[PDB]
This record gives structure tokens, C-alpha cells and sequence, in this order.
């Protein structure tokens, strides 16, 4: 819900995420959904954007609607900040548990530590239920079984409100007898060396040693009970384990991408190589979260956002299997609402009229190649 | 007689000699002056730069000790119409201090910025440098001090005691030329980017604000100039 | 023209520019003249020089007596800085065209964004004509050709001479009235209150009023044309595409290297090992902008710059063919008055005595081989 307003050049170029799926598109609270998929690293990392040494898997979401149960990315846990290498492709899973009723828009998010938020697709789950019967419930190594929602909620509410009331228990003390003007003209007109005496000067001993001695007592309390804790865990991980993709064997070489201005179209003129020993066919254009289908090659069946997939919005003017070894040049138009709804059409607006993608090519078995393209894009007015 | 014809001197000779300067400068700044190392360099600037230099000290030194030395002992014998007098001749003082700093601070200064971003910098004496640096910042320094000490021994005003804002205005400009030594150092380490708005250069920016003090300086010579002959007229 | 000066071994170790080509020596006004070559970015890249993370493929000239209408690093067109890689060798290709008559020295430099100008070799180019008939049209997007000379500077002018001459009117308004010292003892002497008074507050309202309905005025009419108007293009263009050399077939170490103080010798002790199948002879040492031939070897046709050409430089003790497999240990000797004019002696000043550079080997067919040495570098004073 955070995207459509971030530069589109950007959107296009930082990390492409593809191969997206959800478990489920309802739950109930308490119900677990998971959500897959995979991202690419783009290469022409922006150069305003701090490289990917320190990132971490996060979940853009309207608070915690859902709370993160699991996030991984290979296929170990990452609750800390991980460390991603510009190019590699990593395959993510994020589990989440419903916690609030209601209709929301779930986003699975990279967030840079010197770029900002990577927001990928978001899709639409309802939570059915009530609030009052979610459970957050965690097993500790002393042995005892808490529920994170409530746990230590009564010892933090006691200790904020027994200082507090030892602080107004001292203001009001002193408080009891006139405050401001009679006492600014005692201390004024002449020495004032009257409105603080004995027994003011014990009770503000007493207050002091007192307040000495419950630190040291509820500390001691707390080390006592509770003799098992360790400090809060931290560190960016190292050794994220990126998938071994096969290198494609189609080559792509964009001959100038043009989009009007105004428009909700982008067009690329594209000479396509067909390596290997299968004809390959143009079935998906993915450039910020959009896919353009070509629908006679290829069909979403993976629940995609509808918003955010154009299923006949890719046109190829000639796309006839391509022989292998064979080479040929065409034009390629991505044209969708999205294009004008998600601001792809606010490049214009960009200091950098570049823009990145992924093209999918199918055979006639149904596997697929994954070719990443990226070029400027010069806008067209007449 | 009053004002007399020493401000048209005072504006010609800075105005000439300038615009000799960047007629030499035009000539030889390509073609014998971008090779720091080449033989002709040192023909054509680095004998400019110990000519200039060697000038400088012996105009300075001549010009400040025949001020010092021909001070008017017996200011208390002086009359009004002799006080305007020398608070005209003081004031044309001040207009070639204006002058000179101006050539000094903003013409070579940013001429030295358009060396500097166009071409691959040689050397701490570039002849940007050596007519920025060496030539004009060191003739707007005499100036101004030969203005003060004329003020300081003919002007009684300016006479018993130092002017705080008198020597600011002088003094601070004069720290630009000893801060060409963090110029220098910051440039060849610290920051290797032609960044005309490097803190490297923030030392001729905290001194350059100095010259602020001019507005100090002007009010206490118009009290000067209002001692005697303030009037009547004025606030009459 | 501004090497000679940068260190020594900072010159010899940061980028090594060869097969340096042009395509004329001299040339009219608005003629093209095409600058080629390769440069390998060292492996023992200095640390007092920031990585070339952020690189700009740049023109040694005074002065735009050229206008540079195109530069290539690979074989994409670089506008932008852009990012290269320690080890790595490039190919680039910068098109000027010809603005001001006279004789140019025309270097090819890479500014690093932490390091400073990397200068590689200069070229006197001869430019004749007349500056007046330089033109450099472009067409925009717009549908209108424009000469980049003097477009714009009517506007440029008219507007700044506007605002220059309504502040000059605010100024004299004022200034008809006398102006320091009557105004001065009348602040002084009592309340003013008499030398401000309307009409001056009406003149000063019609100022403002003026000045912010002419600022509106003239920001709407230079919207309405003009209408189309995209921001500054910049940013770091990462993907340079290096050259894939073929590994080479020779092995070179550097055994001991020494120069003479002071001399214009430079003479090290090598180990080369022939692998592959064909005789090798030692033809080239370059080390910073400094071409050590060996005449019975090789032979200069590129036209490279005299100053930094030693034809019969490069003497080596035993330059008979090596066979492959054979390994043999030879005394070469680099000598020529450019190891002193070019102040490549005054590396016994640097903090840092390496040296590096490139060693070209040729076989009897003529195909050679490039190789790169590094090692410490000895003075000899006795
Ligand atoms: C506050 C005190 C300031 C003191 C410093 C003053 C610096 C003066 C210039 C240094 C020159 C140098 O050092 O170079 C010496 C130059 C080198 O040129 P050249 O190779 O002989 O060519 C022939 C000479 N042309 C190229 C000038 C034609 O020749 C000279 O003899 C000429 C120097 C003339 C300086 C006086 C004229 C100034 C303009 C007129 C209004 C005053
Ligand atoms: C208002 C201030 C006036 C000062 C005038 C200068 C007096 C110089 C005395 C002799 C010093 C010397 O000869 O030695 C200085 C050494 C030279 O070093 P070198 O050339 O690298 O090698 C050694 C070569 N010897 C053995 C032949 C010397 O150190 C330096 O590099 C410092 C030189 C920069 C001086 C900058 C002065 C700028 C003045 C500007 C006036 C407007
Ligand atoms: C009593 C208070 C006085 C203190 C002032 C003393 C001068 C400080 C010297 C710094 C040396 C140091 O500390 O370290 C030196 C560091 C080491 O960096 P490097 O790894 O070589 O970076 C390599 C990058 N190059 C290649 C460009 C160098 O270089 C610096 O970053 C210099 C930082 C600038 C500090 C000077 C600022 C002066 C302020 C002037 C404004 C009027
Ligand atoms: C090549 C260098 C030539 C410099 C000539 C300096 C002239 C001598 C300075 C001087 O004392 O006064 C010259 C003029 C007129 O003032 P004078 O009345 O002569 O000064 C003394 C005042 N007194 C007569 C009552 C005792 O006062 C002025 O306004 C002269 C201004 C000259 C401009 C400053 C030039 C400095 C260049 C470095
Ligand atoms: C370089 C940076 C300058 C540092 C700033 C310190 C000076 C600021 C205050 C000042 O200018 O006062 C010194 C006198 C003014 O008169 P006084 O300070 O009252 O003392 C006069 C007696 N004295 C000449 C020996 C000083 O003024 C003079 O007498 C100067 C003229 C005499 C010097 C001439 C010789 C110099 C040749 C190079
Ligand atoms: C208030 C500062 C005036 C600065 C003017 C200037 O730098 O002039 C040099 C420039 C040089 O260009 P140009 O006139 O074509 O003569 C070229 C001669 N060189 C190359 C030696 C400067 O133009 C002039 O000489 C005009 C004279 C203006 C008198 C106030
Ligand atoms: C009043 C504002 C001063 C801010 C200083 C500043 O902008 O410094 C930038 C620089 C960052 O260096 P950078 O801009 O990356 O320089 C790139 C070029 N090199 C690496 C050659 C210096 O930081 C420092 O080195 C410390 C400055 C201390 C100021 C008292
Ligand atoms: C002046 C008060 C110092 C209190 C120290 C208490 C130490 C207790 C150790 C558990
Ligand atoms: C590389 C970070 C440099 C930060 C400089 C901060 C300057 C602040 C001046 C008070
Ligand atoms: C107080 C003056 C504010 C001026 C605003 C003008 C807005 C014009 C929109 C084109
Ligand atoms: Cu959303
Ligand atoms: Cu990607
Ligand atoms: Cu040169
Ligand atoms: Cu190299």
C-alpha cells in the first residue's frame, strides 16, 4: 500500500520478485498462511540505493494484522538481518498466523538497510474471527509455557504504576502546602530558609534511600527469580544460500523501449536468440510487480493480485515458437491499466529513464526460461 | 579643494593593472602554463610568481613605513576644513581597499574556480593560483592596511586606540592568504574532488565573512567625517 | 598535461591503457575525431585511491576545444559515472568533435569517485577553422532542432537582466534621496519615523506584490511552453560488460627490480615460462603511459605519442625465442629519456616503491600476449 509512490525506476530495478504464491486467501484467527516465492537481485543495483549487504525479510502489512511466525530465505530461518549479493537469486517463504479480522493487503517486503523498502506483491487475505481468541503461545528453555500477548503485561503495569506513585507521592507532599507565589516571594524578599526544614530534609532522606534500596531489592528479586536470561539476539547473518538457477538458454537484446505519454502502454523491440533444442515462445513480461501476459502461451493459475496482472496485456508482434538457433526481432508491447495505476507511467518524473524486467519463455513441454532485460525508456509525445 | 583627483588613480591604476594581468593570463595560461613541469613554465610563471612575490614585499614594506613615518604627531593642532580633507583622502583609502578586494575575492577567486574545473591541476602554483593567491589577495592586504594606519595617523577618530571593526576588516581578509596552506593540504590529500564547495574551502569562507566588518568600519568614519564639519545642513 | 606531477607508482599502479588507437591527427572544426583502446584496471589497486565503485570515462583537454558527442565503455554509451571492476579489462571508444582551432594535447582519463584523475596517454591533435563555425545541433523529443551553442541565451540573458534592473530600480528609488550620513544622525539624533514614510510603503508593497505575481506569472508561462520537461539524468550506471581475454600462456616473476638514482634506467630480473605451443620473444614493457619496445621484436603503427614511445627502449639480455614448456631467467632493462621527463624516477619520493605494468609477448606468427607484473622497485644509489 506503500508502493505507487516510490520512483518507478526504482521499482523496476532493485528486485524482482516472480514465482509468488499463498497458501490460502482466507484464514481464521489463529490460522496459519504461507506465502512463497522467489527474488532476483537486479544487477544495475541503483547506486543510491546502498547495495544489499544488510537486509532484512519483512511483511507489509497494516500492523500486526498477522504476526511473522517463520521467515526464511533458502531454507533457514532469518529473524535477524541477512546479507543478499546483487545478481543471486533467493527462493523465500514467510509464515504467518492470523491475529485481527478483516480484509488485508499483504505484502512481502525487502527492506536495505541504506535504500529503504522493497515492496513487493500484495494480495488480499480476509481474517474471519475475534481478536479475543488469538494465541501467541512459546515454550522457553527454563520450561514453562507463556502466551506472548499478555506475558509480563501485570509486572510492567505494577512497576510503571509503583514508581509513578512514589513520584506523585512525593509531589503531592510537597505539594500540601502553597506552591508558587507565596514561596517566590519568600525566597524573593529577603533569605528564604523557611519553606524547607525539618522535617522536609528527612522525609526527602527517606524518599532517596528508600528509592536506593527498592532498586536494589527488585533487582535482587529479579535476579532471583528468572536466573536463566540471556541479552536480546542480533547481527546481520552471513551465508544466505541462493538458488542455482541453470543458465538460460535464451538471449534477449532490447532494440530501444518506448512508452506515450501520456498512455498505459510500454512497447520494446526485442531480438530474441533462441539457444538449447526446444522452440521457445514469449509468455510473461514482469517489470514492478506487473505481469503482462501473453495469454495464448501462457496462463496464471497461481492466484496472482488481479490488479496486478495483465492477462492479455502482452502483445508480441510475431510470436511463433522460435526454432532453436534461430534469431529474430519483434515488437513487444505491455499494455495494462496497471501501467497507469501502480505510476509506471510516472518515469517520466524520474532521474533515470531506465527500466528492468523479466521475460519468460515456454516451450511446448511448458518449461520455462527466465531472461532478466533491462534498457532505457524513452518516452514518446507525438 | 577637498576631494581631490586621487580616487581616479586609486580606481585606473588597480583597473589597468588587472587587466593586464588577465591579458598575460589569457596568453600564457594554455601554451606555457599548463605544463607545471615544462621549461617554459618557469619563464612565465614562476619567474611571475618570485617577481610578484619579491614586489609585493619591497611595495608593502616601502608603502606601510612612509605611512608610519610621516604620522602626524601634533593631531590635537588640527583644524575642521584639514580633518574633511584627510577624511576624504581616508575615504579614498577605503574605495581602493573596496576595489582591490573585490578584484582579490571575487573576480580571480572564481577565476581560479573555472582553472580549476577545466583543467587537471599541476601544482600548489598554478598560475591561477599565483595571480589569485600571490598577486591580488597580497595587494588588497596592503591596501588595506596602508588604509588603516592612514587612518590610525591622520584621522584623530581613528587615533588613540585600535578600532576593533577597523581591524577586522583588515585582518580577517589577510587570513585568507596564510589559509591557502589548508587550501593546498586539502586538495592534494583530503578531498581530490574539484568541489568548489569542499569544507576545505570554508577557511576563505569564515574569513571572507570578516570583510563584514566594512559596515563597523564605514559607520565610524562617517562619525569621523561628522566631527567638525558635520554640518550645519544635516540635521538642520 | 597534468600527469608528470601525480606519484609515480600511483601512475604505474591504477590503470594500465593499451592498443590505443586515433582516428586522425588532425582535423577541421566540427570534424569527428574517435579516441580507442583498452584499459585493465590493476589488481593492486592503491588503498589510498577509493575502489572504482564510481568511475567517469572522461577527456583530458584545456577546456572544451573538443566536445565529447560520444564515449562507450564495452560498447554502450556512457553519459553517466559508472562502476568497474578491480582485475578486469575494458574496451572504450570516445567520439569529439572539433570547437576550437589550435594544437591540443588530448588525453583519455578515468575520474574515480575516491581517488582522483587517472590520466592515461595524451595526443596532439591539430584543429583547424574558425571557433564561428562550430555547431552542435541537436533534436529533442519535441519535434525541434536546436544548436547547443546559443540556445537558450537570449532567455538566459533577458531574464537575468530583468531581475538585475528591478533590483536596480528598488536600489535608486532609494538612492535619489541622500543616503549615510543625513540618514545616519537623523536614526541617531531622536526617532526616525520621518525618513520612511508613504508613499515609501506603498513603492515597497508594489515591489513585493509585483515581484511575486511576475515570479508566478512567468513559472506558468514557461509551463505552458515548454510543456514537456523531464529532471537531470544521473546515477551511477552499473553492467559494464569487460572484455573475456583468453587466459594467458605466459608466466611471468619478477625477480628483484632496481633503477638507478639518478638514471633513466629501470632494470629488473624475469622468469619467464612458455606454456602453449608457439616461440615467444619479449616485445613491450609499459608501466605508466610509457611504451618500452624492443625493435627486434615489435614495432609501433598506431602512431602513439613520440614523448611516450621508446622504440629501442626495452633491452633484454636474451631475447631469443622461448619454445614452449621452456622457462628461462633474463636481465631486462627499460631505458629512455621518458623515465625522467615523465618523472617516473621520482619514485624514490613515494611512500610506496612498487611498480607495475604490462609486458607484451610476441610469437614468430605475430599474435601476442599480454602479462602483468608487480613487484617492489629498489633504488641503486652506488
Ligand atoms: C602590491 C604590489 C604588487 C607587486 C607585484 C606586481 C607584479 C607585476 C607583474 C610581474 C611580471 C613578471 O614577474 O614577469 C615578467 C614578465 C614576463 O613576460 P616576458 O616573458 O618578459 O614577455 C614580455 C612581457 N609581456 C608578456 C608582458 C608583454 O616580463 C616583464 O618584464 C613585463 C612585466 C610588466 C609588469 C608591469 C605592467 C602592469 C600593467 C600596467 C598598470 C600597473
Ligand atoms: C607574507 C609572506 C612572505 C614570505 C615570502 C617567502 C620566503 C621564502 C624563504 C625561503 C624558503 C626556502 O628556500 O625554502 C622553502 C622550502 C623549499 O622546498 P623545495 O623547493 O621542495 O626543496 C628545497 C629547495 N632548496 C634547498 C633550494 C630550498 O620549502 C617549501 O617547499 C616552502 C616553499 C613555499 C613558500 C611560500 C611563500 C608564499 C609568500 C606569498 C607572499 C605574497
Ligand atoms: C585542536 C583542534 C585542531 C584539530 C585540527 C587538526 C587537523 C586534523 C588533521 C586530520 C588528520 C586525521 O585525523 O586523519 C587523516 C585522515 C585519514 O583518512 P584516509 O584513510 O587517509 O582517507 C583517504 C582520503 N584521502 C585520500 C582524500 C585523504 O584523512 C582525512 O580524513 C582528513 C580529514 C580532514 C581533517 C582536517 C579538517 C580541517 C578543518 C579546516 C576547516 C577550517
Ligand atoms: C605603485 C604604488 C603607488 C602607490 C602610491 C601611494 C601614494 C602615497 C600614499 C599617501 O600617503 O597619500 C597619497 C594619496 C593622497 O594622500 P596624502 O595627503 O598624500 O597622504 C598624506 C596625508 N597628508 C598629506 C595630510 C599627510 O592618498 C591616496 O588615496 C592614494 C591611493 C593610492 C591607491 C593605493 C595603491 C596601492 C597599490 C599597492
Ligand atoms: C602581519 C599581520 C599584522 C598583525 C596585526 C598587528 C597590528 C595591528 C595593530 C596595529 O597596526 O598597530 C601597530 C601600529 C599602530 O600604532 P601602535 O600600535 O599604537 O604603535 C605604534 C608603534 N609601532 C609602530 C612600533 C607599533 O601600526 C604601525 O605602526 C605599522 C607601521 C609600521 C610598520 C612598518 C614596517 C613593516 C615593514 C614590513
Ligand atoms: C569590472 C571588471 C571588468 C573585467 C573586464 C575584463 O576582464 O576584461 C577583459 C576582457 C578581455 O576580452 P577582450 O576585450 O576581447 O580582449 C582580450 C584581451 N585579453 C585576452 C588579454 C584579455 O574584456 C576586456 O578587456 C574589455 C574591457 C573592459 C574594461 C572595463
Ligand atoms: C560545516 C559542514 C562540514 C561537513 C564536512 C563534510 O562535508 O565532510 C565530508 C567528508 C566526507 O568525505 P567525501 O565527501 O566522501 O570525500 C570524497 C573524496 N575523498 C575521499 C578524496 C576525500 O567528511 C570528512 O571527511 C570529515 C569532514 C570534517 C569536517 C570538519
Ligand atoms: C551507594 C549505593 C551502592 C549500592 C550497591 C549495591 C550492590 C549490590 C550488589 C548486588
Ligand atoms: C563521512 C561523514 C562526514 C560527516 C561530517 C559531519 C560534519 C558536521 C559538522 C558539524
Ligand atoms: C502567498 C502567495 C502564494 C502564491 C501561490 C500561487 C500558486 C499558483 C499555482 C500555479
Ligand atoms: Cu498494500
Ligand atoms: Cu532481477
Ligand atoms: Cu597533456
Ligand atoms: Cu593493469
Amino acid at each position: 500500500h506503500g508502493e505507487k509512490s516510490q520512483a518507478a525506476f526504482m521499482r523496476m530495478r532493485t528486485i524482482h520478485w516472480y514465482d509468488l504464491s499463498w497458501s490460502k486467501e482466507k484464514v481464521k484467527i489463529n490460522e496459519t498462511v504461507e506465502i512463497k516465492g522467489k527474488f532476483h537481485v537486479f544487477e544495475g543495483w541503483p547506486e543510491t540505493v546502498d547495495e544489499p549487504d544488510v537486509a532484512f525479510l519483512n511483511v507489509g502489512m497494516p500492523g500486526p494484522v498477522f504476526i511473522r511466525k517463520e521467515s526464511y530465505i533458502g531454507g533457514q530461518l532469518v529473524p535477524r538481518s541477512v546479507r543478499l549479493e546483487i545478481g543471486k537469486t533467493y527462493d523465500f517463504r514467510v509464515v504467518l498466523k492470523a491475529r485481527r479480522p478483516g480484509d488485508w493487503h499483504v505484502h512481502t517486503m525487502m527492506n536495505v538497510q541504506g535504500g529503504g523498502p522493497i515492496i513487493g506483491p500484495g494480495k488480499w487475505i480476509t481474517v474471519e474471527g475475534s481478536m479475543s481468541e488469538f494465541r501467541n503461545p512459546v515454550t522457553t528453555l527454563t520450561g514453562q509455557t507463556v502466551d506472548l500477548e499478555n506475558y509480563n503485561e501485570g509486572n510492567t503495569y505494577f512497576w510503571h504504576a509503583f514508581w509513578f506513585a512514589i513520584g506523585v507521592a512525593w509531589i503531592g507532599y510537597w505539594s500540601r502546602r502553597p506552591i508558587f507565589i507565596p514561596r517566590l516571594l519568600m525566597v524573593d524578599a529577603g533569605r528564604a530558609d523557611e519553606l524547607v526544614s525539618a522535617t522536609d530534609r528527612k522525609v526527602a532522606m527517606g524518599f532517596l534511600a528508600a528509592t536506593i534500596l527498592i532498586v536494589v531489592m527488585a533487582m535482587s528479586s529479579a535476579n532471583s527469580k528468572y536466573p536463566i536470561t540471556i541479552p536480546l539476539q542480533a547481527g546481520t547473518m552471513r551465508g544466505m544460500k541462493p538458488l542455482e538457477l541453470p543458465a538460460p538458454t535464451v538471449s534477449v537484446k532490447v532494440e530501444d523501449a518506448t512508452y506515450r505519454v501520456p498512455g498505459r502502454a510500454m512497447r520494446m523491440k526485442l531480438t530474441i536468440t533462441n539457444h538449447g533444442n526446444s522452440p521457445i515462445r514469449l509468455g510473461e513480461f514482469y517489470t514492478a510487480s506487473v505481469r503482462f501476459l501473453d495469454s495464448d502461451v501462457y496462463k496464471d493459475t497461481t492466484g496472482y493480485p488481479e490488479d496486478l496482472l495483465a492477462e492479455d496485456g502482452l502483445s508480441v508482434s510475431d510470436n511463433s515458437p522460435l526454432a532453436p538457433g534461430e534469431t529474430r526481432t519483434v515488437d513487444v508491447t505491455a499494455s495494462d491499466a496497471a501501467w497507469e495505476v501502480y505510476r509506471l507511467s510516472d518515469i517520466i518524473y524520474d532521474p533515470d529513464s531506465r527500466f528492468a524486467g523479466l521475460l519468460f519463455f515456454f516451450d511446448a513441454t511448458g518449461n520455462r526460461q527466465v531472461v532478466q532485460i533491462d534498457a532505457p525508456l524513452i518516452p514518446s509525445f507525438m | 579643494l577637498l576631494d581631490k583627483k586621487w580616487l581616479t588613480f586609486a580606481l585606473a591604476i588597480y583597473t589597468v593593472f588587472y587587466l593586464w594581468v588577465r591579458w598575460y593570463e589569457g596568453v600564457y595560461g594554455w601554451s606555457a602554463g599548463l605544463d607545471s613541469f615544462a621549461p617554459e613554465f618557469e619563464t612565465y610563471w614562476m619567474n611571475f610568481l618570485y617577481t610578484e612575490i619579491v614586489l609585493e614585499i619591497v611595495t608593502a614594506s616601502i608603502l606601510w613605513g612612509y605611512l608610519w613615518k610621516t604620522r602626524d604627531r601634533n593631531l590635537a593642532a588640527l583644524t575642521p576644513r584639514e580633518e574633511l580633507r584627510r577624511n576624504f583622502t581616508h575615504l579614498v583609502w577605503l574605495v581602493a581597499y573596496a576595489w582591490a578586494i573585490y578584484w582579490g575575492a571575487s573576480y580571480f577567486t572564481e577565476q581560479d574556480g573555472t582553472w580549476h574545473q577545466t583543467i587537471v591541476r599541476d601544482t600548489d602554483f598554478t598560475p591561477s593560483h599565483i595571480i589569485e593567491f600571490y598577486l591580488s589577495y597580497p595587494i588588497y592586504i596592503i591596501t588595506g592596511f596602508a588604509a588603516f594606519i592612514y587612518a590610525k595617523t591622520r584621522l584623530p577618530f581613528f587615533a588613540k586606540g585600535i578600532s576593533l571593526p577597523y581591524l577586522v576588516l583588515v585582518v580577517g581578509p589577510f587570513m585568507i592568504l596564510p589559509n591557502v596552506g589548508l587550501n593546498e593540504w586539502g586538495h592534494t590529500f583530503w578531498f581530490m574532488e574539484e568541489l568548489f564547495v569542499a569544507p576545505l574551502h570554508y577557511g576563505f569562507v569564515i574569513f571572507g565573512w570578516l570583510a563584514l566588518a566594512v559596515m563597523g568600519t564605514l559607520t565610524q568614519t562617517f562619525y569621523s567625517f561628522a566631527q567638525g564639519g558635520l554640518g550645519q545642513s544635516l540635521c538642520e
